[PDB]
């Protein structure tokens, strides 16, 4: 496993997902940092300094994207899976043992927000994902640690 | 004792009132009076209320958010000493914190719509001054639109609405009511659908059926929408202002490959006014598109004029066009005639005829002997109608239309030893070109004129060469062209005279090759008492047995450019003949290009 | 209601029906005036000077055309209905009250001729209709009266 | 007591062993032990054998040709004091004289295969030395390949196998084992199928789907063959050596009009490795084509660069090209730009840009005022990927890019009676040609220079002729061309001076027509103290009111070929003007060609 290629690949997966979200016109107009009530459980922009938190973030994002019926987001879910697996292999190349993050045990609540107000949930979740990805790419040179 | 009321349901009205409803038991053939017991359990106050109602429903004003409604109903015979039923099973309905009124609005483009909202924060109703509205989470709505109806409730008013543009799956625009900077997940749905649907109809040329079409393109955005054309038939003609009628009937319409719906009216009432509109039966509500009235007689597409004939009038030379008016309509019609030279692309000239009793028109044409394509179409003379399709092209047949305009240009070869009084003169001409022949030349006739034998004529048929014996002192010859109408109007003559053959007026003659395609021949004239009409230049190769080439040139000309293949190595003879009324003069001849 | 248009329209409806009958090849060859036994009840060429008689004639024609199964004649029945309604509106524009003519009460007999000999009934009824229409158009300028 | 075993079948293994098989009765929920009774009846020896087996099958080693096998089976409960079933019905199987082992081989190109055979002649096994092998009855196989494993059996070994070419209906090559010259009807079937099937994939420019294709051309020879693409998805990237994985899934592939199969992967995992292979499920056996691994990111076909703009930079004159990188991939890219003159066929020049942060490039072009077509395509800068399609052509707009390079060449007509001190001078020029105008000339301005009035300028607009009054002893005129940037850099001047008009330096002048398209004009110069810059030759027809034609010629020139239409019969005037710094000198004039 080439180490240099994996960091560059990490960059590439992040940029691809960011562009995917860019294609989604409604998400672009929505403020990433801005707080919307009810969605607080989704891990939005809060400093993601280390590998275990980023991994759990991607796990939660995977759980959110799976539940919402949209074609673009699903293949994107595919991109997120490759990104997570890539993060695990990089964590291995640094001699770190990353336990496979489970998603949130507390999903019995996310269903409610999706039924009552779908629009807020999708636009917020995607825009915060885009923000988180930018921070991920930013931090990927800082020599991330486990 | 009636059975307890069944099917106890609770719905929220667009006004935000709680409508409790139930069904009467199906087995009572008499009206029931109901007693409704309900409790409203909020976090701070319990209210119980018993209401007696004769209707199968009750409104409870202003549903309180974050409250629990328990409901029971019992029935009794309305008339007489009826026994009460037992109570219905209690039904609980738990409400949400945030109220929009209305929750949804279905409108058309250009309308005005307004919403009211209440925002609950920890079991408290916030002041309206705090409430701010947002659109699609993208941007804040301008403050000017907001209106404070009361301290608790805020309202937004929209004017001159534009069609909602769909973003992905969502057909509607999400409107939010927020407490300052922070918003909540729940939003209001705004559905604006373009009801401006164009329905166009066309009556067939036989007035046997009526065809109507309309497009789906504005409505492909709403899944679950069903579309039904409705129509109302008037007894006579269309009203000045079309309107939706309460009594309407549906029409079976079929989606075509081009994406348009087709509605067929068969058999037809020629003078009945058909009012049409589209019924959009959304899951919540019915919307009617603007109604339009169509008169089948005013939307008739007539058949093209039949039996179109194009002939050029003999002797006159006009393109005479005729046709038969299509059966419908029998009302006065105007006609449009396009005509042009037949080819791969026809340059159509237009002509319009507004005389109702007109069946044929005559139009001057520049070439009488070409095939013209001609198509005709018709429309109601008053303009109230559509244009018919263009008729199937008619083509002219080339026929002679006048006698030939001009007789052929001819020259002579003289075969004769200088010692004989008699010489064979072979006249030679080319067939007339289309402009001079017009259409055809059937035969050539040679008119001879002499001092002794007078005038006679010899029929040469379709031959382009003729040889006669020249014996007399003066012999004038004229070649006529004859077609089925007669002989050519303007004919060339040539007088052969023996005294005059000594007269020489061409002082010098020179020929200079400009290139392999052009030689200048120039000459100088001496003064002459005879009135020269024109020259003929004759040239031939002397190295080949080439045909003697010749050309007629005006007497006003002193220099000519002969365009022919001239080989500078070969010896060409150039003969310039001066031509006078008394006949062809003595030629000046040169046998070489002038090298000087 | 334009008066001039209604008279011209009356002309147009009559001419249309006449042409319709012209399309029916078998009717053209049959003499309109000629008498055929059994059909005498149909109001054939007998001078139709006034509006009430013409209206009743169209009513009888409507009854005859309805009973015979043929596609051309039926839409033509449609043309006859517009013509009758038009005659009523014109009779109104002249301040005349035209009572709606009922057809013949005596239709219990027309059925018999249609079953026993259909051909004679259709060709005669249509050709006489065509004749009656020509007389109608002729009389429409004479200042018809009620 | 179990039911007797059912379905007793007998098949020959590729090794030539007799496999007797049966089914257990379906109603026993416990294992059975079986007893098989069989007899083998050959022409010379009878053998009976009873075998007890726990399996539902028995192998009998080396089936004897021309023998009859009778078989019966009975079952008993394996565990405990079970009762035996009755015997199965006896089954007879009669064998043939000649054995090939194996009877058939299915292999791929480049493999090694070997067959063994036994040939029976009148109930006797022949020695292997006698056996000879033949191919398709056409020819004997070389002796070197044969190997004698034992006295009774012979073997052939094939190496570096090539694809079997089909002869008519037969897909396989027939291999024969013969006793010397004479062969037998029965043969062995050899099936070699090209498993070398190229599967190519392409990711769409939006990274929304993956397209895979493969050809049928090598496999149209086998009827009854079914083809199934199988794939295995890796978690990340492709392995260095692709291999068949036991856990695989099929893909739905559809045959296209071009004869290729299409397999669509939708939605996509940008970084998952797709291993593909073709499963060929022949009636006897499954073969897997060589597996290939494809990385979707490395097989992306990017979209062409969008928003391509081609403009020529004002003042600078470079073809500046710009574009926008296509969204994918966002990785560094290299670009290829083709540019050429716009026409029916564009001579494309190539240029490559490897700077990732480059969005626009400026390339010198020879003609600034022509329309160039320009197309751009992109590829991953590291080379790991495909080239995008060429962008939609961009075209330049002709705009002025510099001031005109050169002012127009001009001459003068002098209209004036010799007795007047004042003369009208009409200057005449032609519009600048594209190379001198570059793109456009908006206006001409005439700069006048005199000793008394100094310098002034007169705007002539777009006129090509101007008339001024010449009054002074010396008047210099200069014509400037002006465009939207400014005036022409290099301009012609002409000084009109009255003293100098008497100076004559042209001793002789002669003109000789070479042809109707060329006249030589030659002149001899006298020595002169004035520095001659150039000549102007002027010629006109004297027989026609022809426009005065003129041309500027270097002073170094002593002979010139004028290409124009010259009629040797007409009188031409040729005027040679010597031009000095002080102005136009006295012309030498000739009015005829020199005949000497």
């Amino acid at each position: 496993v080439p180490i240099q290629k994996v960091q560059d690949d990490t960059k590439t997966l992040i940029k691809t997902i960011v562009t995917r979200i860019n294609d989604i016109s409604h998400t672009q107009s929505v403020s990433s940092k801005q707080k919307v009530t009810g969605l607080d459980f989704i891990p939005g922009l809060h400093p993601i300094l280390t590998l275990s938190k980023m991994d759990q973030t991607l796990a939660v994002y995977q759980q959110i994207l799976t539940s919402m019926p949209s074609r673009n987001v699903i293949q994107i879910s595919n991109d997120l899976e490759n990104l997570r697996d890539l993060l695990h292999v990089l964590a291995f190349s640094k001699s770190c043992h990353l336990p496979w993050a489970s998603g949130l045990e507390t999903l019995d609540s996310l269903g409610g927000v999706l039924e009552a107000s779908g629009y807020s949930t999708e636009v917020v979740a995607l825009s915060r994902l885009q923000g988180s990805l930018q921070d991920m790419l930013w931090q990927l040179d800082l020599s991330p640690g486990c | 004792k009636p059975d307890p009321p069944l099917g106890l349901h609770m719905e929220i009205t667009d006004d935000g009132n709680l409508k409790i409803s139930w069904s009467s038991p199906p087995l009572v053939p008499f009206p029931l009076q109901y007693q409704v017991k309900y409790s409203e359990n909020s976090t701070t106050v319990i209210r119980e209320a018993d209401k007696i109602v004769s209707a199968t429903s009750l409104l409870v004003d202003s549903i309180l958010p974050g409250s629990s409604y328990e409901v029971q109903v019992r029935g009794k015979r309305l008339d007489g000493p009826g026994i009460w039923s037992d109570w219905s099973t209690p039904r609980v309905f738990t409400t949400q914190d945030v109220i929009y009124f209305p929750p949804k609005i279905l409108t058309s483009v250009g309308s005005n719509v307004s919403f009211h909202c209440i925002y609950k924060k920890e079991n408290k109703i916030v002041p309206s001054k705090e409430i701010v509205w947002w659109m699609n989470l993208a941007e804040k709505i301008p403050q000017s639109q907001y209106d404070v109806v009361s301290d608790h409730v805020s309202k937004v008013t929209f004017f001159n609405l534009n069609e909602t543009k769909p973003r992905g799956k969502f057909t509607y625009d999400a409107v939010y009511c927020c407490n300052e900077h922070e918003c909540h997940h729940r939003y209001a749905e705004l559905y604006v659908i373009d009801v401006n649907i164009n329905i166009s109809c066309e009556t067939d040329g036989y007035l046997t059926k009526m065809t109507c079409r309309w497009s789906t393109s504005t409505i492909q955005s709403l899944a679950e929408s069903t579309l039904q054309l409705r129509y109302h038939r008037s007894s006579l003609y269309c009203s000045d202002i079309p309107s939706i009628h309460p009594i309407s009937e549906p029409k079976d319409c079929y989606l075509q490959s081009d994406g348009f719906y087709e509605c067929i009216f068969q058999p037809i009432f020629l003078l009945s006014g058909y009012t049409m509109w589209i019924r959009i039966n959304h899951s919540l509500g019915s919307l009617d598109s603007p109604p339009t009235c169509v008169l089948p007689d005013s939307v008739v597409k007539p058949l093209p004029p039949s039996s179109v004939k194009a002939e050029i009038t003999i002797n006159i030379g006009l393109l005479k066009i005729s046709w038969e008016k299509p059966v419908f309509p029998e009302n006065n019609l105007q006609f449009q005639i396009r005509y042009g030279l037949s080819g791969k692309e026809v340059q159509w000239k237009m002509y319009e005829v507004y005389d109702a009793k007109s069946k044929s028109v005559s139009l001057p044409v520049p070439d009488l002997c070409a095939v013209y394509a001609v198509q005709v179409r018709c429309k109601r003379l008053d303009g109230l109608g559509y244009w018919s399709n263009w008729s199937n092209p008619a083509y002219t047949v080339v026929m002679d239309i006048k006698v030939p305009m001009r007789g052929p240009e001819f020259w002579r070869i003289i075969n004769g030893d200088t010692m004989k009084k008699e010489k064979n003169v072979t006249l030679l001409w080319k067939p007339l070109m289309k402009n001079d022949s017009l259409c055809s030349v059937q035969r050539y006739v040679i008119n001879h004129h002499t001092s002794c034998n007078g005038t006679w004529s010899e029929d040469v048929g379709n031959h382009t060469k003729f040889t006669f014996l020249w014996t007399e002192q003066a012999h004038t010859v004229t070649v006529l062209a004859i077609n089925s109408i007669g002989a050519s109007v303007a004919n060339f003559n040539l007088t052969f005279s023996w005294p005059m053959s000594k007269v020489n007026i061409v002082q010098s003659l020179s020929a200079y090759p400009l290139n392999s395609s052009c030689v200048i021949v120039s000459w100088i004239l001496s003064p002459s008492d005879y009135k020269l009409m024109y020259f003929i230049i004759e040239w031939k190769n002397l190295n080949e047995d080439g045909e003697i080439k010749w050309l007629r040139i005006s007497s006003s000309v002193k220099k000519y450019y002969i365009h022919d293949h001239f080989i500078p190595i070969e010896k060409y003879q150039f003969s310039l003949y001066p031509i006078f009324m008394e006949g062809v003069g003595k030629p000046k001849i040169i046998n070489s290009f002038t090298q000087d």
